[PDB]
């Protein structure tokens, strides 16, 4: 479909703004809605900016969005950082089928340290939960079946998604389904081999992973979605392991 | 506890045509049920129509389920009164947005 590019790492002083941009290689930006997130060394990542400039509670209000819609580009700024600000910040968005997160950005605040920052809780806070649960370790050809206990929402009233992270690489984005089950999204290396379901009855999401490969090795997170490809709540991930 | 009792939506609203978020109608015919026929929705885009009449995917459309009343046959096929059950149907659509 489509790929977000943005820069592997910056860096900038304490203080001072810094801008993070993502480009869009295909298909026009101002169609789709732009998020950000927010990740720490050994966290769950956690939204600082959805629809492309909309900040949660919570999110200090040095975080800002916006989009240019000629370059086909968003930005994330970030004005007098602050050295908890050092994470990796991932952008994100989506099309008719597909969502796609950026490579992620690796943000240095010189001057080394002064302050530190923490990890959120599971499900992003609130009363939403997001319960992962089902990871093991299994030879290639294997089977798994992983499952999301959802609690503190109208589940059936909520898109749903799973998105995958090896330890040490990127956010990549597994597969959606609408709060209804009637519709269903899958990245292409998983075509064929992984089924999404829900129930909607027992407030559970289900992701049924065939034909596992060790590419397929990551820590798999349940999520939450205001739209399709709008994120908004994580789980904190249950770990896939695919190895001879 | 037993007790007595005795005895399509395009005909009158064209919302499913009209909706931000609109909707096609499937007939669901089971005479073994009653009322016979339901209408369900479907909804046609996953997102919505905007200002310039264009798919819009800012927004979702999205099904309004919603468990209702039915009478059905409890001998299968013997029409010698019957259960009362709930059923989940889509009766209609409506534009979730994530701007709220
Ligand atoms: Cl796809």
């Amino acid at each position: 479909n489509f790929m977000l590019t943005q820069p592997h790492s910056v860096s900038e002083s304490p203080g001072k703004t810094v801008t993070i941009s993502c480009t869009r290689s295909s298909g026009s930006l101002a169609n789709y809605y732009v998020q950000w997130y927010q990740q720490r060394p050994g966290c769950s990542p956690t939204i600082v900016i959805f629809a492309n400039n909309q900040r949660p509670s919570g999110v200090p209000d040095r975080f800002s969005g916006s989009i240019d819609s000629s370059s086909n580009s968003a930005s994330l700024t970030i004005s007098g950082l602050k050295t908890e600000d050092e994470a990796d910040y991932y952008c994100q968005t989506y099309d008719p089928y597909s969502v796609v997160f950026g490579g992620g950005t690796k943000l240095t605040v010189l001057g080394g340290s002064g302050g530190s920052g923490g990890c959120p809780p599971c499900g992003s806070g609130g009363e939403v939960q997001l319960l992962e649960s089902g990871g093991g370790l299994v030879q290639p050809g294997g089977s798994l079946r992983l499952s999301c206990a959802a609690s503190g929402f109208g589940f059936s009233s909520y898109a749903m998604s799973w998105v995958r992270q090896a330890p040490g690489k990127g956010l990549e984005w597994v597969s959606a389904i609408s709060g209804s089950g009637g519709s269903t999204y899958y990245a292409d290396s998983v075509k064929g081999r992984f089924t999404i379901s829900r129930d909607n009855s027992k407030n559970t999401l289900y992701l049924q992973m065939n034909s596992l490969r060790a590419e397929d090795t990551a820590v798999y997170y349940c999520a939450r979605d205001l739209i399709h490809g709008v994120t908004r709540n994580w789980g904190c991930g249950t770990l896939v392991t695919v190895s001879s | 506890r037993t007790v007595m009792v005795n005895l399509n939506p395009k005909r009158s609203s064209d919302y499913y045509n009209r909706s931000t978020s609109p909707w096609n109608l499937h007939r669901n015919e089971d005479p073994e049920r009653y009322p016979s026929v339901i209408w369900e929705a479907q909804c046609r885009h996953l997102g919505c129509i905007n200002a310039d009449g264009n798919v819009d995917y800012h927004m979702n459309s999205v099904p309004i389920q919603q468990e209702i009343l039915v009478l059905r046959r409890e001998p299968p096929h013997s029409p010698n009164s019957f259960r009362l059950e709930k059923i989940l149907v889509s009766v209609g659509c409506t534009c979730v947005t994530p701007i709220v």
